[PDB]
């Protein structure tokens, strides 16, 4: 029934939750699954993500939270390379 | 590591026993080792009739016998000498050899 | 790497070393005077594209992305051979970003240099996964592009 | 049966001798190319042609990863062009070449 | 793509942090358009994963990588197979048995 989103909304009880157990293992694996088109980490492209969204997902091992494909306007809106490299430097790559 | 001293009169079964869970069986490999042991022309013959009386498992006790075959047959006769005379007549047939009077050295002191 | 060893980050070029350092998408942990960080930003703003101005930081620039083919792909076999998954798809895609020239999170069809860059930009523009281009006609993808 | 490596040391020294071999020996059909590339399109480049022109590091990397090892019973002239480059610090990959 | 598209062929188990069995593998251009059979074996280990994956790389293309999980969830390992008979020490059979 709750709508108050904040820290401390009315109503709010200790008895609303019991700690249950929970313990480690080396004895067995487990798996990840990540969405299928997309990744998981919407924090930087947080206006692509709806709470109506649909997602299949995929059986890999998520990237971490800065990954490269995370955070796309940081490596994409970049000024393409327009009269660049003109007034470079003259350097063979000898080896390559 | 076998001391002549470790085998008493029933090490042989109580060796054997360890195999066979039964004690009239247990007694009639003892003998029958015993035996084996004792009217051997040598060594490998020996070991493999014992490997064809007790099989190829219960190995490391035929390695065992094989290895001491004289100490465990002469302390085994020794020590379940039932008469007296026939007590000094082993130990005067152990006194003959060298091994054998090494083995009744180690038996006493 | 030692083939960078007198590489020595000069106080001339500090300033442009900033407007690189607030615009390389890959953090720095060093600070812009010592010359790792110089390094750092230069391989960066390499394979972002972004336009140097200073004579000797374009030439330190070339210089450490003329280098870094082979130091990237020497990084790629030690941590291969030694057979760590995360680093070699790391130091893998990081070979292939010096040597492409774009960063990953690029469209792939930069790779293809044929390509005019204004619908390249209009497709990272519209950013759909790579993998939907496949499944379109060549109407659909014309007109998902517009 | 035969290749020939041109070594010169500087890249577009290397990039006009091989338009300067190519047009000098086409009457031969010889094919002269630039060693570039990755490591298997220089394998794939020196299993192509004839005259290989390249700088002294790019056959000396080719010669330490191995891919002109197919065809160094083929290489039968090795040409070093400057060969005063011994003086450069560019030196030591032609004193390892040679 | 020139002569051939050189891939790497990265066999790595769940955590994707051991590469359990890599490869290179040169599609050529005469054997595009047909199928490369690329044997291989990857060991398994005791704490039986759920999957390993199969990530085939470009050796040189950006993005161009093709994942497969190689999922071990309906896997039946064989026992692990009973201990060889041992060399009991048997004293030497002379040619006369």
């Amino acid at each position: 029934q709750n709508t108050d989103k904040g820290n401390n909304p009315k109503g709010y009880l200790p008895s609303h939750y019991e700690r249950v157990q929970m313990l480690l293992s080396d004895r067995f694996l487990g798996f990840f699954m990540v969405p299928a088109q997309s990744s998981w980490n919407y924090n930087f492209m947080g206006v692509r993500h709806d709470p109506n969204m649909k997602y299949e997902l995929q059986l890999a091992n998520p990237k971490e939270f800065y990954h490269e494909v995370h955070r796309p306007s940081h490596f994409l809106n970049f000024a393409l390379l327009q009269e660049g490299e003109v007034y470079s430097a003259d350097r063979e790559d000898l080896y390559a | 590591d076998l001391h002549p001293r470790d085998i008493d009169a029933f090490w042989l079964q109580r060796q054997l026993s360890r195999f066979y869970d039964d004690a009239i069986v247990s007694q009639k490999k003892a003998d029958e080792v015993l035996e084996i042991l004792k009217t051997a022309s040598d060594d490998r013959e020996c070991e493999n009739q014992l490997v064809l009386l007790l099989g190829f498992n219960t190995f490391d006790f035929i390695k065992v016998l094989r290895q001491h075959r004289m100490m465990i047959l002469y302390c085994t006769l020794l020590a379940s000498a039932q008469s007296e005379a026939e007590k000094e007549r082993i130990m005067g047939k152990m006194e003959a050899d060298p091994e054998l009077s090494k083995f009744l050295y180690q038996l006493h002191e | 790497s030692s083939e960078f060893k007198n590489i020595t980050v000069r106080e001339e070029e500090k300033l442009e070393l900033q407007k690189l350092l607030e615009r390389v998408p890959i953090p720095v942990k060093e600070s812009i005077e010592e010359p790792s960080a110089k390094i750092n930003v230069l391989l960066q703003a390499f394979i972002s594209q972004l336009k140097l101005e200073g004579f000797a930081l374009m030439a330190d620039m070339v210089y450490v992305t003329q280098s870094a083919g082979r130091l990237m792909r020497a990084i790629f076999e030690i941590v291969l051979n030694r057979g760590w998954a995360q680093l070699t798809d790391k130091t893998l895609n990081l070979c292939k970003m010096i040597d492409k020239r774009m960063w990953q999170s690029m469209c792939p069809l930069r790779q293809f240099r044929k390509l005019p860059e204004e619908v390249v930009k209009k497709i990272e523009k519209k950013n759909f996964p790579f993998e939907r281009l496949y499944d379109l006609n060549h109407n659909e993808i014309g007109e998902l592009i517009r | 049966d035969f290749k020939i490596i041109y070594i010169a040391p500087m890249r577009s020294l290397v990039q006009e001798m091989v338009g300067s071999f190519g047009k000098r020996l086409a009457t031969y059909g010889i094919t002269v190319a630039e060693l570039t590339g990755d490591h298997q399109l220089c394998k794939e480049e020196i299993s192509a042609t004839q005259i290989i022109v390249c700088t002294p590091e790019k056959w000396d990397i080719i010669t330490r990863k191995g891919g002109e090892r197919t065809y160094t019973q083929l290489v039968r002239l090795i040409i070093l062009d400057e060969i005063h480059l011994l003086h450069d610090d560019r030196g030591p990959v032609l004193e390892a070449l040679v | 793509h020139g002569s051939s598209e050189a891939f790497w062929i990265l066999v790595e188990d769940v955590d994707s942090e051991v590469i359990l069995h890599h490869e290179y593998f040169l599609l050529k251009a005469k054997y595009a358009q047909d199928e490369h059979l690329i044997t291989f074996f990857v060991p398994v280990f005791e704490p039986l994963p759920p999957q390993y994956f199969i990530r085939v790389v470009s050796d040189r293309w950006l993005s161009c990588e093709t994942q497969l999980p190689v999922s071990f969830r309906h896997l039946i390992l064989p026992e692990k197979y009973p201990p060889p008979t041992e060399l009991l020490d048997l004293q030497p059979l002379p040619v006369s048995a």
